């Protein structure tokens, strides 16, 4: 058993954690109090769901995670909430006050600061792993803290721990529920910063969320707490294999070699079906066939693109629930006959499919009602890059004026980090589209 | 109040569009890099789809379908219909090609296949080698010898497409002239494939000579070549332009026949079996922005009255005395169809 | 068309569908950012102070 | 993380009474400092702008400014007169007599030493001081001059923190003294250089409210300040309770100030007070209408590089978000399409005090420069034939001075003018 440490930056990173690790304890049978009535092996053990929980010799379940934010009142949240108990006092890192919304205060002049507290609280954790595998790091693009300390972090992480596997689940960021101007600006340097460092990232457009909570969960205007749980699902869903009895993708290192043939393009399009309100009464559970297609919808994309008009160069189908494996391989022979569905010449033509009974578990008062049967499609995608494409745009429109600038500039950082960094997305764009279009 | 930008000023079609849409009053044109757009008329070459149907409380709608162009360039339609089952190798409207690249850089030795069999066989084996980027009425070899066809191919540095020439068209009296039909044809956002119930014949007003390929006016009609080389421009119709009604008139005196009958059931069968194909890969149903596209269909008619494709045009032109009705007609199906404000168009159902 | 490596335990299973054939910096430098940028706040503050005294 | 509040002169301790009168209200602190609230959400963010003593009671974190004592034993009489700190009220005798000199250079050089040795006690109790919020006006002496002299040895003693001023303008139609001009153009000068905020409040465009919208036909500084209270008290908002925009000065700045100098905002107001709540699409309207604006400048006159709408009441969170969006949408003209999104909107259940329902408006917009251009003629006017100067250079001041504010207030405008063309 290989243990994995999730790392959550800043509120969203915070929030999304909370959703998280409320999720895994319902799906593990863990309570409240960290207790685990099923767990018969007190003190230790190495199961499969030990990858991200510890033991204490009181039966206590703990996740393996740190929480760190530059200021005080979304991780005061935790320390006050429901799964209080869960987690130890050294797990819940808080700074004085926050990046403000400003990548160059939390990598420069904050993050500066902290950095060595957060590593030493992280080589803890490290410490009670048999064999370390690597991090699971949840961050957004736009705010201060989530852009600019994660990057910080994620640098000092390869130096700390050259062979470990990180792994991101980046929030993409949407104008409908953002809180700053300069979050491309932000995106843009953690990006750059960062991409050296991730071996494979989810980005999931809060766009999208938003959206699809409108759409099939009816609800009219979605909170942080609706596209959260959603959120949730989607990360569940795609860890669910670290944590339970399985074949694929058993650890961390197994993310990179079935997702991302090309280091820098290691940002897989997640794809989930299906999503339904609970609010609803009557429902006709949906076939194989059905969630299968629904996964070629870029209605159901945690970003908005189109697959059609790119190229793939890997596909991961996770179904959960009553899925048996013909009627996959019938599903996927249908589509492929319908789809536009183009690999790249040097990739097979193909779909690694994992495959859980469990059906997935809803939080109860949530949103999202139980199903027979789900699936999360991850496919590294050239079409994801149109939100590169969209985001560079706006850095452009504002830095050709140099709007906002003096506020980096304040902080310690060069302007010219500004250029290198627009640059190695430029490079990135270029890329994409060498390996995607005709 | 509805919003628009416009991003192809070359544009004749759509620039007719933009002062219509003004007229009513309940449009407003924007600067061209303003995203608060409801309608982009977008500009030609690498329209940038991916910035579209990202704009928080408003209904974006843009004048092109991403993936038209696998229908639109010379190379790419000839792999379309050689490689898609629903129109597939046999396909009998559209004249035998060859995708060929210069050898600067394909399929040669199978288009010299083919070739052989014909010289074998006595059949006339006149072919026209032609491409995308061949702007007007240059780029174009009409050879019955093979080797002056891929020997023209490698002085050029783009791919080129080799077709069997049609030696025996349809040909008008008097004047035994060779000519070609343009069809427009508009897909709006719910992919109704529109056929607009007026075409044009882009006629030649040379004599059709099949012994002399090397005179490019009496086999090529295209509208600056005649405007140009011939010495018998508007002499038979205004500006080698024949419209529907004079030449429906014509198949009657003459062949005793209709359009419709004759050529027009052919000619929408083709717009559908095109349009059909394709429509997986660019319909804009569930996505996040929509497409509408005005389409440019060049048909061949033989003498047997047989209707045959030449190729399809993604940012077509209109004749002079059509560009009202056309355009009013794209503002009304295409447009107020999505952005209600306060038939010229046969549907080809499917 | 063709399945491969299919495994099955209690929890589930999982199997691939071939369909058809193909065709850091050092803890030093970092700190050496990090001081760079700390000495340019430093000289913008001590050029306001400066500014300030006059 | 809490602000420190100064108020400064006689207009800056009258508005800033009303400002703390208002929202002691909101937050359902009574005039002795106990807390008589039925919601949850008034002591949320509490500590932002009040101190805790035992008994529980709550003190303003408020500093009361003046060099001569008559407006002060105005405001300890007045209604919520008790709830400051004694010790807070710091003045002196002698008074600026209107006369920006006398307030930064003379009168005020002798008091200001006092005044920061409370600012600095009031900041060595604070967790995390956010920085600091100076009401006052320009058209003065203690405002205007000490003021702006208050605000450079804050800066010089706390470098890194936010400077936040409300900042009246004086306007002919509602005047005190005719080198009023002077005064505001000296000032301008300061805060162009020293604050990273300013809500520009025009006396200009208070008196055409209460004059046009109201119906007032005689105008107090009663009915101005109203005016000035309520936006005061919207534009602190995101400061005072929960919420995810603009929740503290940095955050605030940050979306608001692309460059550094042009941080000078109009703020809006809507229903303009003085039965039937307004609907959501009315506030819209209203709090972007030229009418409503408190700093007399034309809108349509310029462009938006940014702006904040606060929207208080119960009210549809879905029914806002199409409201400012179509806003938007239907003038985006009026917006520089270089700075995306620049548009933010927040809304707070918690109404103001006799609405069901307002909103608040926060431009920055290159059309603020009007006001700047209506002052620096005035300026012009009188400076050109050295008119009522003597009275300055009295005080040690040579006219190079009042050249060197000009000049950068002209500058001022100009920059706006440069991105209003962009
Ligand atoms: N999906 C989701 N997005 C969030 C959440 N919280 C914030 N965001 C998004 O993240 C961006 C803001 O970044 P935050 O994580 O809130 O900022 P931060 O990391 O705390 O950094 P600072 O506050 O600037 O120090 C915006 O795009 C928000 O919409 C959340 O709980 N869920
Ligand atoms: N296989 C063929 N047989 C007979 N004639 C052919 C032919 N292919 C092309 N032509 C003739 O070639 C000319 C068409 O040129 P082409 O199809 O390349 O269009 P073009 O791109 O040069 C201008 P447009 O886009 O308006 O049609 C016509 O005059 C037509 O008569
Ligand atoms: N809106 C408003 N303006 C005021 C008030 N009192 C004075 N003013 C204005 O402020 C300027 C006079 O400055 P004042 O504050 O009285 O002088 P100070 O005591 O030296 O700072 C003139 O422009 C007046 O119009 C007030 O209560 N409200
Ligand atoms: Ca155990
Ligand atoms: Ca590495
Ligand atoms: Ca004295
Ligand atoms: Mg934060
Ligand atoms: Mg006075």
């Amino acid at each position: 058993m290989r243990e994995c440490i999730s790392i959550h930056v800043g509120q969203a990173g915070v929030q999304i954690g909370n959703a998280c690790w409320e999720l895994y304890c319902l799906e593990h049978g863990i309570q409240p109090d960290g207790q685990m009535p099923s767990d018969k092996t007190i003190g230790g053990g190495d199961d499969s769901f030990n990858t991200f929980f510890s033991e204490t010799g009181a039966g206590k379940h703990v996740p393996r995670a740190v929480f760190v934010d530059l200021e005080p009142t979304v991780i005061d949240e935790v320390r006050t909430g429901t799964y209080r108990q869960l987690f130890h006092p050294e797990q819940l890192i808080t700074g004085k006050e926050d990046a403000a919304n400003n990548y160059a205060r939390g990598h420069y002049t904050i993050g500066k600061e902290i950095i060595d507290l957060v590593l030493d609280r992280i080589r803890k954790l490290a410490d009670q792993c048999t064999g370390l595998q690597g991090f699971l790091v949840f961050h957004s693009f736009g705010g201060g803290t989530g852009s600019g300390f994660t990057s910080l972090l994620m640098e000092r992480l390869s130096v700390d721990y050259g062979k470990k596997s990180k792994l991101e689940f980046s929030i993409y960021p949407a104008p409908q529920v953002s809180t700053a101007v300069v979050e491309p600006y932000n995106s843009i340097l953690t990006t750059h910063t960062t991409l050296e460092h991730s071996d494979c990232a989810f980005m999931v457009d809060n766009e999208a969320i938003y959206d699809i909570c409108r759409r099939n969960l009816d609800i009219e205007r979605p909170t942080y707490t609706n596209l959260n749980r959603l959120i949730s699902q989607i990360v569940s869903s795609i860890t669910a294999s670290l944590r339970f009895d399985g074949a694929l993708n058993v650890d961390l290192t197994e993310f990179q070699t079935n997702l991302v043939p090309y280091p820098r393009i290691h940002f897989p399009l997640a794809t989930y079906a299906p999503v339904i309100s609970a609010e609803k009464a009557y429902h006709e559970q949906l076939s194989v066939a059905e969630i299968t297609n629904a996964c070629f919808e870029p209605a159901n994309q945690m970003v908005k693109c189109d697959p059609r008009h790119g190229k793939y160069m890997a596909c991961c189908l996770l179904y959960r629930g009553d899925v048996v494996p013909k009627d996959v391989n019938a599903a996927i022979a249908t589509i492929k006959t319908k789809r536009s569905i183009q690999f790249v010449d040097w990739c097979p033509t193909g779909f690694k499919v994992g495959i859980n009974y469990q059906p997935p578990t809803v939080v109860p008062g949530g949103d999202l009602a139980k199903v027979q049967r789900a699936v999360c499609m991850l496919s590294n995608t050239t079409a994801i890059a149109e939100a590169w494409a969209r985001l560079d745009h706006k850095f452009d429109l504002m830095y050709a004026k140099r709007a906002f600038v003096h506020w980096y500039v304040g902080e310690g950082m060069e302007e010219g980090e500004f250029s290198e960094a627009r640059e190695d997305m430029a490079a990135l764009e270029k890329d994409y589209e060498e390996v995607g279009v005709d | 109040m509805y919003t628009f930008v416009v991003r192809d000023e070359n544009s004749s079609v759509y620039a007719e569009v933009s002062r219509l849409l003004l007229a009513t009053g309940q449009w407003k044109r924007l600067r061209k890099d303003n995203p608060r757009f409801n309608l982009m008329l977008g500009e030609r070459n690498r329209l940038p789809f991916g910035r579209l149907g990202h704009e928080p409380g408003l209904v974006q709608l843009v004048n092109y379908y991403r993936g038209a162009d696998k229908l639109c360039r010379k190379a790419s339609l000839v792999k379309l219909i050689k490689t898609s089952p629903e129109l597939s190798e046999s396909c009998t409207w559209f004249p035998e090609s060859y995708v060929i690249y210069p050898t600067n850089l394909d399929e040669r030795e199978v288009f010299l296949a083919a070739y052989n069999r014909r010289r074998e066989g006595r059949e006339g084996n006149v072919w026209i080698a032609k491409s995308s980027a061949g702007a007007k009425g240059e780029g174009i070899l009409i050879s019955s010898e093979a080797s002056e066809l891929l020997d023209f191919i490698d002085e050029q540095g783009q791919v080129h497409v080799i077709q069997k020439y049609l030696e025996k068209p349809l040909l008008l009296e008097p004047g035994h002239r060779k000519f070609d039909i343009r069809s427009w044809v508009l897909v709006d956002h719910l992919y109704n494939i529109y056929l607009y119930r007026e075409g044009v014949l882009r006629t030649s007003s040379e004599p059709y000579n099949s012994a002399n390929f090397q005179d490019k006016t009496c086999h090529l009609t295209n509208h600056c070549i005649q405007k140009e080389y011939s010495k018998n421009y508007g002499r038979y119709e205004e500006g080698n332009e024949m419209f529907f009604e004079e030449f429906n008139q014509y198949l009657m005196d003459a062949l005793n026949t209709t359009l419709e009958n004759s050529i027009l059931l052919q000619i929408k069968h083709i717009i559908r079996s095109c349009l059909m194909c394709i429509e997986p890969a660019i319909s804009t149903k569930h996505l996040h922005y929509q497409s509408f596209q005005l389409f440019g269909f060049d048909f061949m008619v033989d003498e047997e009255l047989k209707v045959w494709l030449i190729e399809v045009n993604g940012a077509p032109a209109c004749a002079q005395k059509l560009y009202a009705e056309l355009c009013q007609g794209i503002v009304d199906v295409a447009i107020s169809s999505v952005f209600p404000l306060a038939s010229i168009f046969i549907k080809l159902h499917h | 068309m063709e399945v491969i490596e299919l495994n099955k335990c209690t929890s589930g299973q999982s199997f691939e569908v071939i369909l058809k054939p193909p065709s850091d910096p050092s803890l030093e430098e970092i700190q050496k950012k990090l001081e760079a940028a700390e000495e340019r706040r430093k000289y913008q503050e001590a050029e306001l102070l400066k500014h300030l005294a006059e | 993380r809490e602000i420190v509040h100064i108020q400064a002169g006689q207009c800056g301790n009258q508005i800033g009474a009303k400002f703390w009168e208002v929202i002691s209200d909101e937050h359902g602190i009574d005039p002795t400092g106990s807390y008589h609230g039925d919601s949850d959400l008034q002591l949320e963010r509490i500590n932002v702008y009040y101190n805790e003593a035992t008994g529980n009671k709550y003190v303003p974190r408020a500093i009361l400014v003046d060099l001569e004592p008559g407006t002060m034993d105005s405001v300890r009489s007045g209604p919520f007169g008790q709830i400051f700190r004694p010790d807070n009220f710091v003045f002196g005798q002698s008074g600026a007599g209107n006369n920006w000199a006398k307030g930064h250079y003379t009168e005020g050089a002798e008091l200001v030493d006092s005044v920061l040795d409370v600012v600095r006690k009031e900041s060595e109790s604070c967790d995390c001081l956010q920085g600091f919020q100076l009401t006052h006006s320009l058209g003065g002496g203690t405002g205007s001059g000490m003021g702006t002299l208050l605000i450079s040895k804050i800066r010089e003693e706390y470098p890194d923190r936010i400077m936040n001023t409300f900042s009246v303008m004086p306007s002919p139609k509602v005047s005190d003294t005719v080198v009023e001009p002077y005064n505001a153009t000296l000032s301008v000068h300061q805060l162009v250089e020293n604050t990273d905020e300013t809500y520009c409040i025009d006396n200009e465009a208070l008196y055409d409210i209460c004059f046009r919208t109201l119906k007032l036909t005689t105008p107090t500084y009663g009915d101005l300040n109203h005016l000035v209270s309520a936006t005061m008290s919207g534009v602190t908002t995101c400061l005072r309770f929960p919420g995810q925009l603009n929740a503290d000065l940095r955050k605030l700045a940050v979306n608001m100030v692309p460059f550094p100098r042009l941080h000078f905002f109009m703020p809006g107001f809507a229903p303009l007070t003085s039965y039937r709540a307004l609907t959501v699409p009315e506030l819209t309207q209203q709090m972007f209408d030229s009418k409503n604006m408190m700093a007399a400048c034309d809108p349509r006159h310029g462009r938006y590089l940014t702006v904040a709408a606060i929207f208080r009441g119960r009210m549809s969170m879905k029914e806002v978000d199409e409201q400012m969006l179509n806003v938007q949408n239907k003038n985006s003209s009026y917006f520089v399409e270089w700075i995306p999104n620049n548009v933010k909107t927040a809304v707070c259940d918690i109404p103001p005090r006799g609405l069901k329902m307002s909103a608040t408006f926060i431009g920055n917009s290159t059309a603020i420069q009007e006001l700047f251009k209506r002052i620096s003629e005035q300026f012009t006017a009188m400076f050109r034939r050295k008119a009522f100067l003597h009275w300055y250079t009295g005080e040690g001041m040579d006219e190079m001075e009042f050249t060197e504010a000009e000049s950068n207030m002209n500058d001022l405008v100009s920059e706006y003018q440069q991105y209003q063309d962009a």
